[PDB]
């Protein structure tokens, strides 16, 4: 497992992977707002 | 940004705007790279906290933690985890330089000039001209081999690396003497590509890879110091496109090319990709299960289990026969000048490869996508999908899907050179100036 | 000391996320390079402070 | 005459006949006009090969002017291949009487339409007046550069 | 005569097919 | 049979080397407009 | 029949779209997808009504002859065995 | 005419969380097994049957059901 | 007004919700 | 000029009747090759030891199969994956008997096709028209590749690809519904579909467009919009037609990628035992019953 | 639950992330 020093925050490390395909997710809504221009 | 009306490119095809944007390009390519390593190294924590060093690597579904067992980091003999220290300072490493990199690429992508022609010279290109193209691939390829250089001095003159292939199983050992004959070297690129023969797949001792990396190394430091003082021969400007399509989609097919051959490697062979790791290769796992049995009736003259290869060698029986190429350290001691040596199959037989055939057993390459290990007709038991199983299906889609970019980008490449990108003339059409077909 | 080893943690998730919410929208906006051309570096530098400062500890944890 | 059925099967889209003859047409126009065209260069070659300079030039700018458009080779030309040959054509007469910066415009033009044999060029006598402006040099080198940098490598061979 | 009358159904597809590329009615 | 792989061998080099030959003898795609 | 009617999707689909005019009159040239086809694979359309009509007619009468075999099939009359075969 | 004003987006506030709050409480109260006829968790199999039912028979179907059924 | 168009997406809708918290419901349940 | 300057322009030349193209000049001679071979092995010839245990099987039509039975039986299994050419067998006989005719046609047929799907964009760039109808044809190759090639690697053996034939394609795709749950995999959900959408949007093109003629493309949007209530898409003609390229060309990407995934003994999902009950009573399922028919499938698959 | 409070509740304070930044150009005018 993670070293004890960092064991509480082993939930966020949880979570890293996901963040990269979210990044197509923001480019989708960045031109959803920008309306398609 | 910019919209359709200024650039021809709807929003679907909005990075197709760049091409001409030197900047842009460089911000966009930073925060990819910035991206790259954000993965490698979320990944990397996210392993290491779900890790059990107690049980195998590979009956946890671990991809980048034997990568870096194989690099040699806190394994001892035989495959067993000293400590997991440095997986946890690779992973937090990988993430720092993730933030560095994805600073720089936002700053280039929206702050730095849209071109760098005017105000740098020095990083200033078009992708018409011949020559700095040419000096941007010496950089890299100078990159390149020195990383080519860096694994083969951590291997010769560090900590060293996991050789599978030592006696009494796998252990870390120091590469003293690393094969740099052109001859065998040379041999794996012009070998075959079936049965025995599996091309640079099938290479099996460390020295041999150690020796061809420092070639590699050698030879792209040289290429790349040509190529930075050099312009290509009239032939090859006869011969290539010279635009960014081009370029990208020549990388398109290569990088294709290189997708199919990692897939094919990480199925076949087990010395780059030890099976304490990635656990037994599918003809790996047969003929374990075979041996297993052969040893299990034999403390209960072929036994039941051995049979006369098509070209005359002792090899298992059954169904096991159309694996009858396979070579692994736990199994080698027993084989013979001429097949396997019957009084070496009956004697001289070590626990621990009998443990560890019995281990590879049943485990072996088998899974779906519910993730339930076992064969399609299995109730649900235990869920295992073998890593081998997971790298070979990801890299071939990926292979495959560049293959077909390299041929979009290569036509539209083409086409756009020629002028047709857009259509037909409509007033003066090749066709219309033509016999009629008979 | 692995106490202020994790508050100092904390501080350096908060001032990073602090600094990937900012940063966006004080380049993007007009003349955003400007007004705070020090004080966004000042950050950066602090952020980067943070890193070596759960370095250092981590080698007396 | 027939243009206007052939136009108005184009804008149905069912091929048929009415394009059959136009299409023959066409064919049949560009060989005779690409045998025109042949004679013409033999006919200003041979004019050319006594004196008779400015008439020469002529009939090959005549030539030039009587050019296809759009065309697409067999392998892929893109351009006549008696068009590369007529332009260094007139890159030598032009070259011939003086007025060295279209002569070397021509010259240029003739190199973007193809004529890789650059060593003609150099060891060409009738171009000497091209010699002596460096322009000629620049087109050159921009459309032939040295595979080795000679100089930079003698740099930092030096230090 | 069974493979004999299913080879002469084959090779008649075949001729058909042959007729119908180099045979063609011009449009 | 190595009458056979001869034969073989070198029908394939020929073919081959056509190919090779043939698309190295075709010019690069120009824009006659601009 | 199925098979055929998305074989004849893509190819028209791939057709039309690679034979645009640059840009009451078609937007694509029939002539040189006609050219292309006849010297490609063989044998080439040459009437839009006759090639959407081909288009409507073939996954019809695919499936309709499926809706025949699976009548005959609810009776058990089936195509089941060889008698020489077996 | 599309219309996704405030006013939309406040009178129907109210009614869709009553009918997910109307959902949920129709699940956990049990009257989808008791309308349904579904079987509880703790019914498939009772004192009398342990194996899977059958019905092998048309107009004596309604109360052989409700025999077997466990009621 | 109770127009047609309003009846049709009403009519889609309503079940629809109620479905889907009958199904959030039984994601609570053990199985 | 020299013979090569004249034998250049007969190849490159596009007044044939059916244009031969560089590519064209790999193609010939290998489709040739690969269906004399097919036709020659179909008529004639011996049974096939597609096992290697010594109990060949027939596929010829003149050993009794008739058209739809009659098949080129894959190479035996005793060969693996090695390479077998006609002239490292030790006689004639032992090359038929080990089925090296499917490996000559497999490999022929391969590169004739590859070397086709180059031959559609050499003549797209003569002609001058936008060259991606290749990429539109990238499909079924790939689908033959996978087939014929790819899995028989996954697997170890050519004894694994598909026969040459009509019983040989069923008795392959039942083996392989035993062997992997091909049905229910997400890829062969997507191949279906992309087919039946193929279908079902070839009939209703070909219907619109042909009950739009005038003695009209608004009169056919306007149609469609009051019919399937679709009242704002396919306005303009090539987006219409990208889509209907694009649809069963994706499909069949995805349902190829999943027959290369199953390749490397990634199956589909496996519901088996997923419903139980209080105390730990299993309840059947739909996935319980075909997990028994693909169980009876797997036990008659095997001889040994 | 703590463990899965704190999951679900870092994961949405990163995911929000994004849409804040954008809103905030949107509103204030960037470049956007
Ligand atoms: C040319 C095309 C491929 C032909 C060869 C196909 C093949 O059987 O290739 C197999 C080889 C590997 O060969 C294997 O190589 C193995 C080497 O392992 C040996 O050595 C290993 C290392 O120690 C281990 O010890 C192992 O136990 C031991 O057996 C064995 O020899 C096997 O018998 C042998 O089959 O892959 C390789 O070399 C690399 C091949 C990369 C391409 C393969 C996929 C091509 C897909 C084309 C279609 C894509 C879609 C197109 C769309 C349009
Ligand atoms: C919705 C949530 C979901 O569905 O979540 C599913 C998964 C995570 O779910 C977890 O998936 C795990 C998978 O088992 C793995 O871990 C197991 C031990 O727990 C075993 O070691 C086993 O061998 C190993 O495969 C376990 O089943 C866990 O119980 C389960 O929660 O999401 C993920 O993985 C996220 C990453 C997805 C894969 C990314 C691409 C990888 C390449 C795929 C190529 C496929 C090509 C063909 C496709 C057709
Ligand atoms: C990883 C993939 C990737 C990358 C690197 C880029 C990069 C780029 N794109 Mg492309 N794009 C992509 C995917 C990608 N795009 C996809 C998938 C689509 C399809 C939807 C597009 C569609 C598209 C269009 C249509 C256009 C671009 C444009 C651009 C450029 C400027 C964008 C801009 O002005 O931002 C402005 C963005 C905002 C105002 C809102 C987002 C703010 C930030 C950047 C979001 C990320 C913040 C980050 C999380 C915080 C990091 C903190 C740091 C300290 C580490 C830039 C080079 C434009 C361009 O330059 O063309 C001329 C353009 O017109 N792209
Ligand atoms: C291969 C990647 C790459 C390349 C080619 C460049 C190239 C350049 N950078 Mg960039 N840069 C990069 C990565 C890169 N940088 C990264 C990763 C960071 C983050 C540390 C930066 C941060 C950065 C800053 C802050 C500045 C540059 C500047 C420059 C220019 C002068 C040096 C030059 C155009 C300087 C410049 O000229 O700005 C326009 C400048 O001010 N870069
Ligand atoms: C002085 C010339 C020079 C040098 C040294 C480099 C070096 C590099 N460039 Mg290149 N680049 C240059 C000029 C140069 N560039 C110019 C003039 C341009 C045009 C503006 C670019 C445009 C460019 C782009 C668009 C990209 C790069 C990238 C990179 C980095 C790739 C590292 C990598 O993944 O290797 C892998 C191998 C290793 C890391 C092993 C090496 C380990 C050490 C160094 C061994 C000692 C590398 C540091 C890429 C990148 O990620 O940048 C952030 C990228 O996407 N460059
Ligand atoms: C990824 C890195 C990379 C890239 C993109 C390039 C790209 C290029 N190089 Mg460089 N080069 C590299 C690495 C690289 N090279 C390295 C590492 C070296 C050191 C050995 C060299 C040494 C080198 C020299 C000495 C020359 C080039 C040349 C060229 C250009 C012609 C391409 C070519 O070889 O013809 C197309 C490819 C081939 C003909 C394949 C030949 C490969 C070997 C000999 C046989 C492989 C057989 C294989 C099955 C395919 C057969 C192809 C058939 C035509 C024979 C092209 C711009 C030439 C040029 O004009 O630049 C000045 C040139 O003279 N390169
Ligand atoms: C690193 C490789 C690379 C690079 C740099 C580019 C760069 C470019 N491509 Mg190319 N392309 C590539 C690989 C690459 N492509 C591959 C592998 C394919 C085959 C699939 C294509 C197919 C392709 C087409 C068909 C087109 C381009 C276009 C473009 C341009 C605009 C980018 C775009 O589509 O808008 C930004 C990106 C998007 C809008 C895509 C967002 C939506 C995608 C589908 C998300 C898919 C994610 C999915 C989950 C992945 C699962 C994979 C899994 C199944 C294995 C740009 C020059 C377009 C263009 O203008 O050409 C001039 C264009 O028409 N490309
Ligand atoms: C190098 C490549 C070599 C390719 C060789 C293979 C080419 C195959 C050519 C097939 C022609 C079929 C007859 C067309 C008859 C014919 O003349 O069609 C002509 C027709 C064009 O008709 P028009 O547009 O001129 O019609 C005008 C109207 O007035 C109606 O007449 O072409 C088509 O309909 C395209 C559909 C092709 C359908 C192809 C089906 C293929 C079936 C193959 C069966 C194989 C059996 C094997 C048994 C062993
Ligand atoms: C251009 C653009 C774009 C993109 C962008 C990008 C993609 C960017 C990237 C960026 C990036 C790529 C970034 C990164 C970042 C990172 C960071 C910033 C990190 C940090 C780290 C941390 C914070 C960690 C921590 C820790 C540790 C150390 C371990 C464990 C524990 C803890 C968790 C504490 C898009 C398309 C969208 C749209 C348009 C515009
Ligand atoms: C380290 C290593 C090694 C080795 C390595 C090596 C040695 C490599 C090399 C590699 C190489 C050495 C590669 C090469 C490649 C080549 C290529 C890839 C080529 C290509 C070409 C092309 C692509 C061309 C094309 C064309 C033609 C044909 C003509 C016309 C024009 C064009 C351009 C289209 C060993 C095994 C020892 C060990 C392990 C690892
Ligand atoms: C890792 C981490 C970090 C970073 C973070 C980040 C940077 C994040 C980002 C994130 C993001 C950046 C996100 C985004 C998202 C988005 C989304 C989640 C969406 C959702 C949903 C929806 C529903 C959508 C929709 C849509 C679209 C958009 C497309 C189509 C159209 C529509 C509208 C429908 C830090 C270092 C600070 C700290 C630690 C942790
Ligand atoms: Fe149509």
């Amino acid at each position: 497992k993670l070293p004890e020093a960092y064991a509480p925050f082993a939930p966020i490390v949880d979570v890293l992977p996901v963040i990269p395909v979210f990044f197509i997710l923001l480019a989708f809504v960045w031109q959803a707002a920008v309306s398609f221009r | 940004g910019r919209d359709q009306e200024t650039t021809g490119f709807a929003w679907w095809s909005g990075n197709a705007r760049l091409i001409n944007l030197s900047g842009k390009l460089l911000g966009a390519h930073v925060a990819h790279a910035g991206l790259i390593v954000f993965w490698a190294g979320a990944m990397n924590l996210f392993e290491v906290s779900h890790f059990v060093p107690e049980k195998p690597m590979y009956e946890q579904g671990l991809i980048l933690l034997p990568h870096i067992a194989t690099l040699g980091y806190g394994v001892g003999p035989g495959g067993e985890i000293i400590d997991t220290f440095p997986y946890f300072v690779s992973g937090v490493l990988h993430l720092i330089s993730s933030a560095v990199l994805g600073f720089g690429g936002v700053y280039h992508s929206l702050i730095g000039p849209e071109t760098l022609e005017e105000s740098y010279p020095f990083f200033g290109y078009v992708w018409k001209d011949k020559n700095k193209m040419t000096n941007i691939l010496g950089y890299h390829l100078i990159m390149l081999g020195l990383g080519a250089w860096l694994l083969v001095w951590k291997a010769m003159y560090f900590g060293g690396v996991y050789d599978t292939w030592a006696p009494g199983g796998g252990d870390v050992r120091v590469i003293t003497n690393p094969t740099t004959n052109a001859a065998v070297i040379f041999g794996y690129l012009v070998k075959s590509p079936f049965g025995g023969d599996g091309w640079i797949c099938s290479v099996d001792n460390m020295e041999d890879i150690i020796g061809g990396h420092i070639w590699i190394g050698t030879l792209e430091i040289l290429g790349g110091i040509w190529h930075i003082y050099t312009t290509p021969w009239p032939w090859a400007r006869r011969a290539f496109v010279w635009s960014g399509e081009a370029y990208l989609s020549y990388s398109l097919g290569a990088i294709g090319v290189m997708g199919f051959i990692a897939c094919c490697m990480s199925w076949f062979n087990n010395t780059a990709y030890p099976s304490e790791f990635y656990g037994p290769t599918g003809p790996e796992a047969s003929q374990s299960q075979a041996f297993t049995f052969l040893v299990r009736d034999q403390r209960l003259g072929l036994g039941k289990y051995l049979m006369r290869s098509p070209t005359g060698e002792i090899i298992f029986g059954g169904e096991t026969m159309r694996f009858w190429d396979f070579r692994g350290p736990w199994l080698e001691p027993l084989r013979g000048p001429n097949g396997l040596d019957l009084n070496k199959l009956k004697n001289d037989i070590q626990p621990w490869q009998e443990r560890r055939a019995a281990e590879y057993m049943t485990h072996a390459p088998l899974g779906s996508l519910n993730s339930v290990g076992g064969v399609a007709t299995e109730i649900n038991a235990v869920n295992f999908v073998s890593p081998r199983s997971w790298l070979a299906c990801s890299h071939f889609c990926l292979g495959f899907f560049f293959f077909i970019g390299h041929l979009w980008h290569a036509g539209r490449a083409r086409a756009a050179a020629a002028g047709f990108e857009k259509g037909i003339d409509r007033f003066d059409e090749p066709v219309l100036s033509m016999r009629p077909l008979d | 000391m692995t106490s202020i080893l994790q508050v100092a943690l904390l501080a350096l998730i908060f001032v990073s996320f602090a600094l990937v919410v900012g940063v966006p929208v004080v380049f993007a906006t007009p003349n955003g390079w400007t007004d705070n051309k020090g004080a966004v570096f000042s950050g950066l530098s602090l952020w980067l402070l943070l890193v070596f400062v759960v370095g250092i500890l981590n080698s007396f944890v | 005459a027939a243009e206007k059925q052939w136009k108005k099967e184009r804008a149905g889209g069912n091929y048929g006949a009415g394009t059959k003859e136009i299409q023959a047409r066409n064919y049949v126009q560009r060989k005779e006009n690409e045998r025109k065209r042949r004679e013409m260069f033999d006919d200003a070659l041979a004019k050319f090969k006594e004196n008779d300079i400015q008439g020469a030039l002529v009939e090959f700018e005549n030539i030039i002017a009587m050019e296809p458009r759009n065309f697409v080779g067999d392998n892929f030309s893109r351009n006549t291949p008696i068009y590369k040959v007529t332009q260094y054509n007139i890159a030598c007469c032009y070259s011939m009487l003086d007025q060295v910066e279209e002569a070397i415009k021509s010259l240029d033009a003739a190199m973007l339409s193809g004529f890789d044999n650059y060593d003609q060029i150099r060891r060409d006598k009738n171009l000497s007046k091209a010699r002596a402006n460096p322009k000629f040099q620049a087109v050159l080198d921009k459309y032939d550069e040295p595979v080795v940098n000679w100089n930079a490598v003698k740099a930092t061979f030096g230090a | 005569m069974e493979a004999l009358v299913y080879t002469f159904l084959l090779v008649g597809t075949l001729g058909i097919i042959f007729f119908s590329i180099f045979f063609r009615d011009p449009p | 049979m190595l009458t056979l792989k001869i034969f073989v061998y070198t029908v394939v080099t020929f073919f081959v080397c056509l190919f090779i030959f043939g698309f190295l003898s075709n010019d690069p795609a120009r824009n006659p407009g601009k | 029949g199925v098979l055929g009617a998305a074989l004849l999707c893509a190819i028209h689909g791939a057709t039309v779209e690679n034979t645009l005019f640059e840009d009451a009159e078609e937007t694509y040239s029939m002539v040189t997808a006609n050219r292309f086809w006849s010297q490609i694979f063989g044998v080439a359309f040459s009437n839009k009504r006759w090639l959407h009509f081909f288009m409507l007619l073939v996954p019809v009468t695919g499936l309709w002859m499926s809706a025949i075999g699976v009548v005959g099939l609810a009776l058990n009359l089936r195509a089941y065995d060889f008698v020489s075969q077996e | 005419d599309i219309l996704t004003s405030i006013r939309y987006w406040v009178i129907h506030s109210i009614t869709v969380p009553a009918l997910f709050i109307a959902g949920w409480l129709f699940v956990s109260t049990g009257l989808a097994y008791d309308v349904f006829g579904t079987p509880r968790p703790n019914e498939y199999f009772t004192e009398d049957r342990q194996e899977a039912p059958l019905i092998t028979d048309r107009f004596n179907a309604l109360e052989q059901v409700k025999k077997l059924s466990g009621n | 007004i109770f127009t047609v168009r309003w009846l049709a997406i009403h009519g889609i809708a309503v079940p629809t919700i109620f479905f889907l918290g009958a199904i959030t419901a039984m994601q609570f349940i053990q199985r | 000029s020299s013979l090569w300057a004249r034998f250049c322009e007969w190849i490159t030349s596009t007044e044939n009747r059916l244009y031969i193209g560089w590519f064209g000049v790999i193609m010939i001679p290998c489709l040739l090759t690969a269906t004399s071979v097919f036709i020659i092995a179909f008529i004639a010839a011996p049974p096939v030891d597609i096992d290697g245990i010594r109990e060949p099987v027939s596929g010829s039509l003149l050993y009794g199969n008739n058209i739809i039975t009659g098949a080129v039986i894959p190479t035996s299994n005793a060969i693996g994956l090695h390479f077998y050419p006609i002239w490292e067998a030790a006689s004639l006989d032992e090359w038929l008997y080990n089925g090296g005719p499917y490996q000559l046609i497999v490999c022929h047929f391969l590169l004739g096709v590859y070397c086709y799907m180059g031959r559609e964009w050499e003549l797209s760039f003569r002609l001058g028209m936008r060259p991606w109808i290749a990429v539109a044809y990238s499909a079924p190759v790939a689908a033959a590749s996978a087939v014929f090639l790819v899995y028989p690697i996954g697997q170890g053996s050519f004894s694994d690809g598909m026969p040459l034939g009509i019983s040989g394609t069923f008795n392959f795709m039942i083996v392989f519904q035993a062997e992997h749950n091909i049905l229910m995999h997400p890829f062969h959900m997507l191949g279906v579909a992309g087919v039946f959408g193929g279908s079902l949007f070839s009939a209703m093109h070909g219907s619109l467009v042909t009950s739009s003629l005038i003695r009209n493309i608004v009169a056919a949007h306007g149609y469609f919009g009051r019919l399937i209530f679709q009242y704002a898409s396919f306005n303009n003609s090539r987006s219409l037609h990208f889509f209907l390229a694009a649809w069963p060309v994706i499909g069949i990407w995805f349902t190829a990628l999943g027959l290369s995934t199953m390749a490397f003994n990634l199956n589909g999902f496996n519901f088996n035992q997923s419903v139980v009950d209080s105390q730990g009573r299993v309840l059947n399922t739909w996935a319980d019953i075909i997990n028994r028919a693909n169980l009876g499938m797997e036990v008659m698959h095997e001889r040994n | 639950n703590i463990e899965l409070a704190l999951t679900l509740v870092s994961l949405v304070l990163v995911v929000s992330a994004g849409p804040l930044v954008v809103v905030l150009l949107s509103a204030r005018g960037g470049n956007l």
